[PDB]
RNA sequence: GACAAUGGUAGGAGAGCGUUCUAAGGGCGUUGAAGCAUGAUCGUAAGGACAUGUGGAGCGCUUAGAAGUGAGAAUGCCGGU
RNA sequence: UAACUUGGGAGUCAGAACAUGGGUGAUAAGGUCCGUGUUCGAAAGGGAAACAGCCCAGACCACCAGCUAAGGUCCCAAAAU
RNA sequence: GACGACAUUAGACGAAUCAUCUGGAAAGAUGAAUCAAAGAAGGUAAUAAUCCUGUAGUCGAAAAUGUUGUCUCUCUUGAGUGGAUCCUGAGUACGACGGAGCACGUGAAAUUCCGUCGGAAUCUGGGAGGACCAUCUCCUAAGGCUAAAUACUCUCUAGUGACCGAUAGUGAACCAGUACCGUGAGGGAAAGGUGAAAAGCACCCCGGAAGGGGAGUGAAAUAGAACCUGAAACCGUGUGCUUACAAGUAGUCAGAGCCCGUUAAUGGGUGAUGGCGUGCCUUUUGUAGAAUGAACCGGCGAGUUACGAUUUGAUGCAAGGUUAAGCAGUAAAUGUGGAGCCGUAGCGAAAGCGAGUCUGAAUAGGGCGUUUAGUAUUUGGUCGUAGACCCGAAACCAGGUGAUC
């Protein structure tokens, strides 16, 4: 067979050798703070793309 | 292609037991029991050899010292004069000449005695 | 690049030789895989083995799990049981793989130099018939092992195989392990163009 | 070579390495004591226990598009294009030329979709177009 | 020629020996093969030659390739004692 | 003379004693729980009568050479009655 | 329904060598010779192209079968225009309700099928084009048949193997699904080899016989039927050395005495006596361990393979690289085959824009991308999917066998 792609593909998009994100909380209580709402950037989890990886590598 | 182990086992096996020419009962025949007593066997000459060196140093002392109890020169007395006396040797040579020859052993002393 | 055409032992006029085909200045490593690439594609994987599976035998627990004194066993056929499966045994495979089509025509055009590299002849043949008398056509001294190589289908020297030592294709293919065994092979006035040509 | 010669690469093998032999192979039991070396051998293809590769979708893909090319060509002079996908692309679900250090020699065009600074140069040099 | 290092389980890296078979080359064999047995021999090791006896027909060696490739222990299977 | 990054591969998640600052406990435990350091674990050898951890000290191999460490010098057991 | 060709089921022909030595016997060594459309293979007293069977090639079927062919043989009208009027598959299609299946879990869920119930149209018609309406485009259910390409091999013919060669391989090489076990379903064994030829021990002797010593067959009977080779355990017979005040994980080191002479070298066999010294693996904070396993020895027996990803090394090409199936081809590397795949430009959820994009009022500020080396094959390392280092459970489920206890 061919290897399947883990289809917790859509959360973690690629660009040059590496993933893409977006953070983590959101979508209930937004109350809380102004800074801790200003949430939209990167993220990575650098040391376990040893870890998060030969699952989804079609798309890396 | 299957292989057939055979035909390297018993030459093995050969190979050990007769290493084990004069040892007692089952045990220089059995493949096994032969093998761990000759490997406690190595091991014993790798300690032995350090052993005799030992030894061998014991021995040849305590000759020296039955020498030079004859003119009450206890053995520390002698090889304190020997260092002072600007000679020096082995042992095992003040052994066997006190034991072959004792005049060349007097006069030894005699070199010795008079740097104290 | 040029050799002296012959013919049963006269000389003739001479050829041209492309430098690209015999001047190719052989390659060992090409050469090696190349070999091994053909040598282990004869190799059909008729063998087969039984597992614990396939194995006419026995699922019967034949004594009881506990309470007996000796161990614990589950089947009368397994590795260890005389009779038993044989485990991680082998089973048939493709026994071939592949190599780019430009490597290959390296391969032979070096150990078509690697002839050259010493000693590669040549003649014109139209010798139509069927006997051994292509031996005393030796004379030439085209030492034992050869290749005789021809165009496309010839039915005449091709049923002269049966001599002890040589070969005969045409050069629709020619292969690095036909040539590599024997260091004296011959080819055809008409023919070697073509192959230089070819490649 | 006559097949009794051989002598291959430095780097091209090795050995293999088996195992479930030896004592002094560097082998004999070669993962843990006791510890998780059973037959199955998996932590589960990616699991700690727990759920910290958890994150939202942010997500949509529906049908796209272009090709590329650059304009740094210096192949042809005047030889009009869709011709071609020598020393260019080999497939095209849609054409699109850019740019990529500039073309000086004079070339028309032929071309689904255009760059801007493309445009701008190939308007300098012979042409621009859109077809 | 100097200088320095060289205990070591889990474990990582490297170089290596021998078996069965294949391909090629070159060799041995009733003027006694293989295996077996004996031996006070060579190599740093795994191992290999040699002499002799028995044995009564196939085997080695160099280069490389593929392996069902090595067994002291499973309250292990079988067989014999 | 090591330090850092990247990439490939693992192992480990039950630790113990001695000294030491402390909690708990009875200023009990070869106790338990933490910090600190060593050794054992993965390291033999000499001393501690005998001994995994205490003390001196880190084995590449061989020698019938020597000097020292801890600890010892009447016999056992080499060395100063 | 008649009538020819081809293949199949028995077969035949089928080129070529002599001698010397060894030998019990040559097919070997030694020499000189031969055929080859046949040097494939096996047997022949030891290893044979030229001794036999045989092969290459060629020939051959009374009868039967099978497939093919040509006359018989049957059976047949084929188009075009015009479209006044009629026909174009009814309790069907469709809807709802519950369900299944379509890669699709009721989801916005099309399209298809099942059951209950309701219930259309008639070419200016109807269905689809992934809820649903419109325009456009395409097609015409609700009746039926259909070769090849494909999947498999109980079996036969001819062949083959970097397949096994008697604890392997079919469980089964031999009188095996047997003996045997069980009421029964059912489960299931061990066991090959004389020599070239049976020439398989006439005859004498002891002995009740068996068995043996002799004599003979044979090169060899220590090849004599439980018969090639015949190891180790285990058991004995004799003998060089040694042993009866002695505390022994059994050895090692030192070493006298007694004896012997080698793959001829710092020799070998024994060993009074002394020093030193608590087995092996596993598991363990640590084991002489009174924690576990092994009675001995022989054999057997555990990280394998495909597909794919990834990196490492090599190798060929290079801003290029590469083929897949299939066709021809010795079951073959070897040629074809450019659909496809990677890369060459990225960012953005996306429309999109494009060496800049996105965010954003911003041209600010920042995240990402810039500045070319990639890629096909492969050895090795590792992972995943398949039982996937090996052995080991109670248990679960479908189907069936037993109330002779
Ligand atoms: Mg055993
Ligand atoms: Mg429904
Ligand atoms: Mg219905
Ligand atoms: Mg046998
Ligand atoms: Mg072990
Ligand atoms: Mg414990
Ligand atoms: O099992
Ligand atoms: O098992």
């Amino acid at each position: 067979p061919k290897m399947k792609t883990h289809r917790g593909a859509a959360k973690r998009v690629k660009r040059t050798a590496s993933g893409q994100l977006k953070r983590s909380r959101a979508f209930t209580s937004h109350l809380f703070a102004n800074k801790s709402t200003k949430q939209k950037r990167q993220l990575r989890k650098a040391r376990l793309v040893s870890k998060s990886d030969m699952k989804r590598v079609k798309q890396l | 292609p299957r292989v057939k182990g055979g035909t390297v086992t018993r030459a093995r096996r050969k190979k050990t037991i007769k290493l084990a020419k004069g040892y007692f009962g089952s045990k220089h025949t059995l493949y096994k029991v032969a093998k761990q007593q000759v490997m406690k066997s190595g091991q014993y000459a790798f300690r032995d050899r350090r052993q005799r060196k030992r030894d061998f140093r014991k021995l040849w002392i305590t000759r020296i010292n039955a020498a030079a109890r004859q003119h009450e020169m206890s053995y520390s007395r002698l090889m304190n004069g020997l260092k002072k006396a600007g000679i020096d040797i082995n042992r095992k040579m003040l052994s066997e000449i006190a034991i072959s020859d004792e005049k060349a052993f007097a006069q030894l002393v005699t070199k010795a005695k008079d740097a104290l | 690049n040029y050799d002296v055409l012959k013919l049963d032992g006269t000389k003739s006029g001479s050829i041209e030789l492309s430098d690209a085909v015999f001047g190719i200045e052989p390659n060992n490593s090409v050469l090696f895989e190349a070999i091994n690439l053909q040598r282990a594609s004869l190799r059909q994987g008729t063998h087969a083995v039984k597992n614990r599976s396939a194995v006419s035998g026995g699922g019967r627990k034949p004594w009881k799990q506990k309470g007996t004194g000796r161990a614990r066993q589950g089947t009368i056929r397994a590795p260890q049981w005389r009779g038993g499966g044989i485990v991680f045994g082998p089973t048939p495979r493709s026994y071939a793989y592949k190599m780019p089509k430009k490597m290959r025509r390296l391969a032979l055009r070096s150990a078509l130099s690697f002839k050259a590299q010493e000693n590669g002849l040549t003649v014109v043949d139209a010798f139509n018939f069927e006997a051994p008398k292509t031996k005393e056509f030796k004379n030439v001294l085209s030492t034992l092992e050869q290749p005789k190589k021809v165009l496309v289908v010839t039915e005449n020297e091709d049923v002269n195989v049966e001599l002890s030592a040589r070969n005969i294709p045409g050069v629709q293919v020619t292969t690095a392990q036909g040539l590599n065994v024997l260091d004296i092979t011959n080819a055809d006035s008409l023919v070697i163009t073509e192959a230089a040509a070819k490649k | 070579m006559k097949l009794h010669e051989l002598k291959p690469a430095e780097g091209s093998r090795k050995e293999r390495n088996r195992v479930g032999r030896g004592v002094a192979t560097g082998n004999g039991k070669t993962s843990g004591r006791g510890h998780k070396g059973q037959k199955a051998r998996s932590g589960g293809g990616v699991r700690p226990g727990f759920e910290g590769g958890q994150l939202p979708l942010f997500r949509r893909l529906p049908k796209r598009g272009f090709t590329n090319i650059n304009r740094k060509e210096y192949a042809i002079v005047n030889l009009d294009q869709l011709n071609k996908f020598e020393d260019g692309t080999e497939v095209t679900p849609a054409l699109l030329v850019e740019s990529g250090v500039v073309k000086n020699e004079k070339s028309g065009i032929k071309i689904l979709g255009n760059g801007s600074l493309d445009k701008k140069l190939t308007v300098k040099a012979h042409k621009f177009s859109a077809s």
